[PDB]
């Protein structure tokens, strides 16, 4: 019963202090059977040696999940696909740190990748909520042409439609263009007065850019802002009065990692009590099969529910991200972040805080506005 | 798109319901003089209103 | 100018590499005349994938690669998908792991597959029924990726129709195995004709459960889509008799056939692109790696491919990466357990059907029925009056019954096509009240044997003639 | 018709008679030791409704 699991890690001090979490996690509660050995890798740029390296290191150590981390750089993307991709031909579980892109939800095209964070869709919850919460009715959405945005936005649709509710109106944003006036001009055309905006960072600072200069910062209109269209220049640009949302405990690499590989030492424990198990071959060159314990794999980690750890609950949704994340509203006072509220499973918890609105304004606004102009 | 002066039966009833409620309404003459139902064009497989 | 294909053990080596090379050597003169680089690798591993690409891209700088497999793997496309993006190097899904289109490319790729497209599926499927006369729908889903579009395109397809098909509400299954609350979701299952979007493994338990209720009668019929009958040689002995799948196969293209179609596609494509431009495309300096900045100075090959012509048909492509035309070939299961083509999709997007209506048994339970009876009726007298169906989208009026004639070719060919007309009249009413009173689907048959007929000859003819027959 | 049970302890006959079983009111002239496997069979059906 001696397995080795590898890992992906930034840094070097990173390194050894996950093997020794590690460590420390076969020596915890969960002891008293045969331990496992630790592995870890850094994220080389070099995209064939990394591979080549992965397959020597990894496959031939018998190893059933596979670690993956953020990036150490977060201007550069280094998307986790080629490892997913390699990991997809035994049908190897992944277990993503931080990655937020609603590309690696679907199934479809990553058959095995699961991650302890929801994507950006899973805000659609926050804004139903928010709608519910605040007796909007009539909204418009802004969504970009991209596979994140429509994701989102047939979230948001599949969420709505069973109130009876449609939105006014749903526009589009290309990845590039800075031309938006002839859409932000139809939008005010309309009844609705509330913006929901979920783009890149560069659409969101110019259509925030667009609409200050078209008085749309003024009083009676409210804004929702996405999570990553906040920070970046959205902060410089972006004067008081704007909503935002931010989640606890986004960013905690050792947390989740301990989460991570404490939820995978479980699940292959209680696992090693199978008939068999499939073992990998020695080498990634000249075999082609395929693993009988993948979707074993899958079933145990969508039907183990984890209470203990660092976050109050630890469960898998279908798609396999993280279920009932801990959502904290964020809002703009005086340039300076200010929380108003904390929704864990996304319920009423406000705060005493008053909640300042664009043009001074104290109260609650409506988005009723019919101008009795009826062609 | 020159402008008309269109008078008749309904105007009295658009008159009365604009004093009794607020109403700043502009009328339009339909270009096809239809009334508007389900037609079929080019890629037959369209249901849309004219 | 350079162009490589690679095929796994598929036959003979030398043969086929002077076959490639004659190809393109036969028409088509072009100032740089495309070579091909043929190699046979057994072996399908990401490490020998790059040294390939490695090899090739050393060898000439080889602009563009066609990429053949043989076995059964979807994590063969999606891994190769990077691969392509990264390289700059456009490539081509031929039959093998590749063949089926899934996964949903990156923009910045370069990948186009020969597959189909699930809406083309949806569509083709919908055309069938219509054929068919099969208004009633029945949606049985299970939850997996991308079926909720799928789910919605339709129905925004199917409502957006003049036909005016049921509109019945999808029964989707909660979880796989569910003992128990598949009974309680077994009220809403009350149809004739159901359609089925679920996986290959589940597909089994789907159909001993409807066994187990008895979905495989004569009346009852099942639509299943090419994932879930991806092998044709393996045929579970569950799978009732009479089911429709529509998928596409070697017989009727073979290996040589859509590498031929490959090489046209790319020849034009090269000819276009040195009408437009007048550059050489060229690979990165590095196969594979990330140490310099990501850049592409020279423009993708993505507008170049819009508009092709070879061999005098179109085989163009769309943004998403799907054919125009595909061959999306119809396979209805035999009596004896086999598969075979009951028409063909390439023609023009339209449909076609060999007129072979009967074809279901019930083969898991045995229970005879004889419930589809035949009706002769004439066409001389007032009370029953045939019309020709309406090319206006429709078939026809939804006030009548289907009914077939046999039209003989010419003066001396005898042979009669199965033409699809409407008939209507008082005869047509009192079978619609048969029908509805003793509840017994009837069907419609035209006289041609000349007159009502009488005894000549101790025979009798015409309608007489066939009964007593 | 009269749905008339071949035999007692069937799990699968039982199935394939469900076909003849469509209506609003049942009649069940039974006993009652296999009274209770029979309203089994029904509320798995689901014939407890209003
Ligand atoms: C665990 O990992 C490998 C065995 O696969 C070995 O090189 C290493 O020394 C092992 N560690 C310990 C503490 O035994
Ligand atoms: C944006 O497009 C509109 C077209 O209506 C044009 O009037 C305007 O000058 C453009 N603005 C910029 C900055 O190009
Ligand atoms: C915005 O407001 C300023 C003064 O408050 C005014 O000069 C300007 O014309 C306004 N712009 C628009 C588009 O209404
Ligand atoms: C995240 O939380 C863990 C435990 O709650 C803590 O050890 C870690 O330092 C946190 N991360 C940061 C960046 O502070
Ligand atoms: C989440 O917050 C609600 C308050 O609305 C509370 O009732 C519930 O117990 C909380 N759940 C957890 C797991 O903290
Ligand atoms: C709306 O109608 C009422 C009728 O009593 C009138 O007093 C009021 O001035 C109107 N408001 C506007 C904006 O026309
Ligand atoms: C490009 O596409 C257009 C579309 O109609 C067609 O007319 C033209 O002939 C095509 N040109 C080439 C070189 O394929
Ligand atoms: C009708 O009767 C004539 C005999 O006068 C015969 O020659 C002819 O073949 C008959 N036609 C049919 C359709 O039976």
């Amino acid at each position: 019963k001696i397995v080795n699991i590898g890992a992906v890690l930034s840094t070097r001090k990173h390194e050894q202090m996950f093997r020794e979490a590690v460590n420390q996690a076969n020596k915890r509660h969960g002891s008293w059977k045969i331990q496992l050995n630790a592995t870890s890798v850094t994220h080389k740029p070099n995209a064939i040696q990394m591979a080549l390296s992965v397959c020597e290191d990894l496959i031939s150590s018998q190893v059933y999940a596979i670690l993956v981390s953020h990036p150490p750089t977060p201007n550069d993307h280094f998307t986790p696909t080629p490892v997913s991709y390699t990991a997809g031909f035994y049908r190897i579980p992944v277990l993503g740190l931080t990655t937020r892109m609603s590309i690696y939800s679907d199934k479809s095209i990553h058959l095995s990748f699961l991650r302890t964070v929801p994507p950006y869709s899973h805000q659609s919850s926050v804004w139903f909520e928010m709608m519910r919460v605040y007796s909007w009715n009539h909204i418009i959405l802004l969504v970009s042409d991209d596979h994140e945005g429509r994701a989102a936005q047939k979230r948001l649709e599949t969420l709505l439609e069973e109130r009876e509710s449609k939105a006014e109106k749903v526009l589009q944003f290309d990845p590039g263009t800075k031309n938006v006036t002839a859409l932000l001009m139809e939008a005010k055309e309309l009844e609705a007065r509330v913006i929901i905006l979920s783009a890149s960072e560069d659409d969101a600072a110019t259509v925030y850019r667009a609409a200050a200069m078209l008085n749309m910062t003024g009083s009676g209109y409210v804004w929702l802002v996405g999570e990553r269209e906040i920070s970046g220049n959205a902060l410089r640009y972006a004067p008081d009065g704007i909503l935002g949302l931010q989640l606890i405990n986004g960013k905690n690499e050792s947390a989740h990692i301990s989460d991570a590989v404490g939820v995978v030492a479980q699940a292959v424990h209680e696992l090693l009590e199978k008939e068999n198990i499939t073992d990998p071959p020695r080498g990634c060159v000249g075999n082609t099969n395929i693993w009988k314990t993948g979707p074993l794999f899958k079933r145990v980690l969508m039907s183990s529910k984890y209470a203990d750890g660092v976050t109050g609950r630890v469960e898998f949704n279908e798609d396999g991200d993280r279920k009932f994340a801990n959502y904290s509203i964020m809002n703009l006072q005086n340039r300076k972040l200010v929380q108003v509220g904390i929704y864990n499973g996304t319920h009423v918890i406000p705060n005493d805080r008053k909640i300042i609105w664009p043009g001074g304004e104290t109260e609650k606004p409506r988005g009723y506005q019919m101008s009795t102009r009826l062609k | 798109t020159v402008p008309q002066c269109c008078y008749g039966f309904c105007i009295d009833l658009l008159i009365k319901l604009a004093r009794t409620m607020n109403f700043t309404y502009e009328v339009h003459l339909v270009a096809d003089g239809k009334f508007g139902t389900q037609e079929r064009v080019n890629n037959s497989n369209k249901k849309e209103w004219n | 100018l350079n162009i490589a294909v690679m095929l796994g053990h598929s036959h003979d080596v030398t043969e086929r590499e002077l076959r490639t090379l004659w190809g393109p050597e036969q028409a088509a003169g072009l100032p740089l005349d495309v070579n091909v680089v043929a190699l046979l690798m057994n072996r399908t591993d990401p490490k020998s994938l790059i040294t390939h690409v490695c090899d090739l891209m050393s060898g000439a700088r080889i602009h563009g690669l066609v990429f053949g497999d043989d076995t059964d793997q979807e994590a063969v496309a999606q891994m190769l998908d990077f691969i392509s993006s990264h390289t700059f190097v456009p490539i081509l899904g031929i039959h093998g792991g590749a063949s089926m289109i899934m996964a949903d490319k990156d923009p910045t790729s370069t990948f186009f597959q020969f597959g189909a497209s699930i809406q083309q599926q949806a569509t083709v499927m919908l055309k069938i029924m219509q054929d068919y006369d099969w208004h009633v729908f029945s949606l049985v889903t299970t939850i997996f990726p991308g079926y909720r579009e799928f789910i919605s395109f339709v129905k925004t397809t199917v409502d957006n129709s003049f036909v005016g098909w049921d509109m019945q509400n999808v029964i989707t299954l909660d979880t796989s195995f569910e003992d128990a609350k598949t009974q309680v979701q077994l009220k809403k299952i009350h149809s004739s004709v159901i359609l089925l979007y679920c996986s290959k493994d589940e597909a089994v338990l789907i159909l001993s459960e409807a066994r187990s209720l008895g979905l495989t009668g004569y009346d009852f019929f099942w639509i299943v889509p090419s994932l879930v009958s991806g092998n044709t040689e393996l045929i579970p002995k569950e799978f009732p008799s009479g089911l429709i799948s529509v998928s596409y196969d070697d017989w009727d293209y073979s290996l040589e056939a859509r590498v031929r179609d490959g090489i046209g596609i790319l020849t034009t494509a090269a000819s276009s692109m040195l009408e437009k431009f007048s550059y050489i495309p060229e690979a990165k300096a590095s196969c594979y790696g990330q140490m310099e900045r990501p850049e592409v100075p020279m423009h993708t090959l993505h507008p170049f491919m819009v508009n092709v012509t070879w061999d005098g048909k179109d085989l163009s492509f769309t943004e998403e990466g799907y054919q125009v035309h595909p061959r999306l070939v119809v396979i209805v299961l035999n009596k004896d357990r086999e598969w075979e083509k009951v028409g063909k999709w390439e023609n023009h997007t339209l449909s076609l059907r060999h007129a072979v209506w009967p074809r279901y048994k019930s083969f898991s339970d045995c229970e005879p029925d004889d419930n589809h009876l035949s009706i002769v009726t004439l066409e001389e007298a007032p009370f029953v009056i045939v019309e020709d169906i309406d090319p206006l989208t429709e078939t026809c009026v939804r006030n009548t019954v289907p009914c077939r004639k046999f039209v003989k070719i010419n003066n001396s060919t005898n042979e009669g096509m199965n033409v699809k007309k409407c008939c209507k009249g008082f005869c047509i009413d009192i079978l619609k009240k048969l029908s509805r009173t003793v509840k017994f689907t009837y069907d419609l048959y035209l006289v041609t044997n000349g007159k009502h007929g009488k005894k000549v000859n101790n025979v009798w003819n015409g309608m007489i003639g066939e009964v007593v027959y």
